[PDB]
């Protein structure tokens, strides 16, 4: 009934088809239908080993809209698992942010009985930002099937739509479109991937060549950070969205930023009907009311 | 005695299979010899496992193990490539939380045209065995 | 009737053995049949002046178990005294949770906090109440007493405040025997001998903890402050001091290992996953004895 | 006779063929015949704006091995040209490293008659590691021409690799390895470089290919900082260099590295004949001897 | 017997596969025999190295006392001993010991460790070539 | 013979008698006839990976006032490599470092370059003990046959191990060790003490012995260590002032490595006995005699 009682959300590879299903649907109802004292009396830890306050401020919310109480730090020669053996005695749930790979599977290995929710391990998952595009495509598009999605910008470290990717193949018929300067392109894993289901998926250079076909347009924050100043210059002249480049696009798409936005989407789109990068993130806190709740109950409803 | 034996194993490999695998603490007597170039290891009243023997695929690919419940052979085996791989390798990936953490390292096993692809239980970052391997 | 009522929580020094036993037990009591709507409408001020995450979330879990507010900092990144601090702090709030680098703080924040109660989280090397009562309760609940015990203290036993505190409140019950197993250099002090002898009480000095095992009913590990020593004494000293699992094959099945955590330089993690260890079921009991601080001090009545 | 007296050293695409050979040359001269009072009486600042005290220490002991005094820092709402037409009023030339690009060009323009060295301008240029480069290349082959030059690791960042084949393809029938991972090539205008000038260069993925081949194996210094962690161990597993790797080598064969060198070159090889990267470091003294004495003297000797 | 080479008697057992790693004895192309826990009423169980065409000097056997204080090396030319030794506690012991203060420059550094030796009433004394500080071997060997 | 020639200065423990008089004789005899050209021309590093003005300071004037040139700096690359860099750059090096063992570490990947030590953590501080000794010499004419009291934190302090170290390589000489419990002169010195058969006693108070002592020193007690209650009773016991040196010698001499705030009050500074200021200043004599006796093979003096 609910398969997800009790269990550890840590990487999107591990979440079945269904139990994608599940949480969006959760997550649907639990938007239409507040519940808000469905978790009172849980203590929650918020632990942000690496600060993130955007997300931090997400789960927090997502926890107080359930009722549930909410301990944690945002920022140690003592091992990581004698941190979680420890605050496993504390609280119910331990909700996790961590600079290194692998550190929520870690967690769980010392949590006992208490179920760890990975708000993100370094360069490896972050499952609730996958799980909140997802519920936004879907009660965007009506659907998650047979979609045209394109993802523009870097896609060859942003962990988040490597997982994105993988969770639409769940999905069937989706076609696409990888738009992006080859420093920066899907990496090869994601499209043997997508080559074994038979998905289609074509390169592209520039947004303009497939704008008319896409349901989706997702943009990806540019680490310039890697980059050298020069060839940065030349990828937010390519890539960066402005209004104008919306004359072809079908009136039920979407433009979708995991965000900060600040060198992709210029604030032209923000007034557009397109722009949904802000409905985006509130669309968090239900995707994470439903992991919470259906970690911490057997019963829908 | 009655126990189990490694025949034809690849030389320069006999100490490191004594190594990793902590064979050498026991308290059975134990017969090595290195370079005929063949190494081999013996052990006394000792019976390995169905895995257990599976765990030297990567290191002596082509080696038998001789099995002996008599003064001859009870049972002979080849090493066969594992679904996982735990304790002995060591992720390549630096930021993985495997290291300096109180966990033993895992890593599924995956054939691969030329590698062999060892995907971290933790980090869950692919390599080929010839990166991992490499100490 | 519950002489803890608006009582500021400072020292171990300043707790009769009939305060202990009335947390002891309001503790138990509330670990065994949880409170948690007690302090409703209760705001509680976690103000950890220095910070410290592990006793900053013990805390705070404790408070919301109860169904109280908590507002605060933890805050180490400042020309106003602390004495307005506590003034204004205590017109917002109910009760105050404190932790600070300087001794006497908490003792100093009573004094400006009317009537709002204050509890010492720790006030630099001098006291530290709470982790002291998690352990009593931790050592009561393994044991079924705290008399007549055989409680060694393996470390660093001259500077580790909670150390001495925990002596302190184990000589308030009866016919305990103590082993001091430490280096020279960083002994029991002498004012906490001198205490033990005034009581009668037995202790004995050991160099091993080997000497010792086959008696002992809890092990309990000081966090050598490696800081103070040159690394090269340090190395001497963690040779000697270390335990791991091949000392205690001698050890009693109902011995319990305690340390007060970090752990990293004391106790190998082999120890784990052995019944002796009681490290990390010490550190969740900290809820208990903090959620007993605060309901007594909170309540006059009980449920 | 001497060309470059009075003139700024900037950017290695600046010093001509005949130029480049003046230094070399020079270098050598000052390397056989020690000159320690030559420039008496100048003072020269030694302006970091950027810390490198490798790079620091080297040309201030140029400095004083010609008897030349020094003054400067190693670590801001005033321009960088008004601190350059201050310093330039105090100063007889400004030896100077930038984290900008532009930013001894930009010296050059308000420092009047005072000759701008440049130790190296955020991504732009770093002649003097070129110069002492070519110094210890040509020092240990005997020529600069008609060389096996290989140059194994990080391509497509290195100011310095990209430095050093602009002044190899100054001088001619020199044969070009370029043996690096795809994310971190030659850069194309580097290729083309070549191309225009028929000079020969070939891909490799391992230094094996071709070892046999080389007289110069230039080690670049791979920036991880800019990779996924994994990718890197990829990267450091295929090219690190061991000394095992050298049993093809010809007994003329020199391995360089600009340093540091922790990740690149096994300790194995400092103890084999190969190992030239600390002389390369010590070489630089007398390429910067020698920049210092000719742009400070028109004479030469 | 062997044709020629050097055998290692009478080791103390489980001391045996550390002489091996930590004096990299089998990093060699020529033949090694081993015995682990072999019987002996001389040790009770031992442990038995041999090595065809190889030979240790003085001090290559005194480097094994640390370890197998009571042991015995002896040399086989053709096929008879020639030579027979005991270990000596060395002057000076490098590159198989590990400075216990942590702060050594030992530690992150690409140089071989050494201590110089010295016996006392108890225990060995092993003061470190670099930081000059002096261990009690049991603390050093204590991993 | 000056059997220092090219010799690395690392410990006081590796310090001949003959070593140590052969300093002090060139301290004195450069003191008295100074030398400000004997080290024309060449170039010292100054390497200070611990800062440490007051040492860099005297040191680098040691250097300058013979006439030597300085390069330096304060606070995954080895010590090995930049060693390795730097003695192809200069011809002596001065380096302290934090971590113990770091000169010695230095002299094997040094060359010909001699490494003197400024302190390698918690071991060795040469200079000081020699300028120590340099400054006994001075006051008291000799260094046997002395009665020294040594006042303070004598378990940690570096200086003070050296210091009675060195001066037990003379003869008659009668010890005072004047230290709380916890900050005692440990075994290890007390052993070499009894081994030379050298006589020594412990007392609580310097009054009870302030009528024999001719030098009294006082070290820096290290706080940081202690408890600030167990440091109020130390500093009260051990603190000198003024109104102690009743009983003194007129010979006597108050010496302080320095820092000196808690432990000699400013009572002290204008009584004759006062002589660390006077001590600190002979450094520069000790430090010139090491770079004169190390880098050049006569002196004549
Ligand atoms: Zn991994
Ligand atoms: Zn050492």
């Amino acid at each position: 009934a609910n398969p997800l009682y009790q269990k550890h959300i840590i990487s999107i590879n591990d979440l079945s088809r269904d139990d994608l299903n599940l949480v969006l649907a959760t997550a649907a109802k639990l938007k239409a239908n507040p519940q808000p004292e469905l978790l009172k009396h849980k203590v929650i830890a918020s632990c942000f080993f690496e600060a993130s306050t955007r997300t931090r401020l997400s789960f927090e919310t997502s926890m107080h809209r359930l009722g549930a109480s909410v301990v944690g730090f945002s920022d140690k020669g003592e091992t990581l698992a004698d941190t979680i053996s420890v605050i496993s005695t504390y609280v119910d749930a331990i909700v996790m942010r961590h600079p290194q790979e692998g550190a929520a599977r870690l967690a769980t290995e010392f949590s006992g009985n208490v179920p760890v929710l990975n708000a993100g391990d370094g360069s490896n998952q972050h499952p609730t930002q996958t799980l909140l595009d997802l519920f936004t495509i879907q009660e965007t598009q009506g659907r998650l099937d047979n979609l045209h999605v394109a993802m523009v910008g870097d896609l060859k470290y942003p962990r988040t739509v490597h997982s994105l990717t993988q969770a639409l193949a769940k999905f069937d018929g989706n076609r696409f479109y990888f738009i992006a300067p080859d420093a920066l392109a899907m990496p090869q894993y994601i499209l043997d991937m997508l080559d074994e289901k038979g998905i289609a998926w074509s390169l592209h250079s520039s947004i303009e060549e497939v704008m008319a076909e896409v349901d989706i347009l997702y943009m990806t924050r540019v680490q310039k950070e890697r980059l050298d100043p020069s060839e940065y210059a030349n990828v937010k002249a390519q890539f960066v969205l402005r209004a104008s480049d919306l004359h072809n696009a079908k009136a039920n798409m979407k433009v979708l930023h995991p965000l900060p936005r600040v060198d992709e989407i210029a604030t032209d789109v923000d007034k557009t009907p397109h722009a949904w990068y802000f409905q985006q993130a509130g669309n968090g806190i239900f995707a994470r009311q439903a992991l919470l709740a259906l970690v911490l109950n057997r019963d829908l409803v | 005695k009655r126990g189990t034996v490694i025949d034809h194993i690849p030389a320069q490999i006999g100490f490191k299979l004594l190594s990793l695998f902590k064979l050498t603490e026991t308290d059975q007597r134990i017969t090595i010899g290195l370079n005929l170039r063949k190494d081999l290891i013996k052990i006394e009243n000792t019976f390995l496992s169905e895995d257990q023997v599976d765990q030297l695929a990567l290191y002596a690919p082509q080696a038998t193990v001789n099995r002996i419940d008599n003064y001859e052979v009870v049972g002979k085996s080849r090493p066969s490539l594992p679904e996982r791989i735990d304790n002995v390798l060591v992720c390549p990936n630096s930021n993985c939380i495997s290291h300096a953490e109180p966990v033993s390292s895992s890593f599924a096993v995956r054939k691969r045209a030329n590698d062999i692809a060892l995907k971290c239980k933790y980090c869950e970052k692919e390599f080929s065995h010839n990166v991992v391997l490499a100490n």
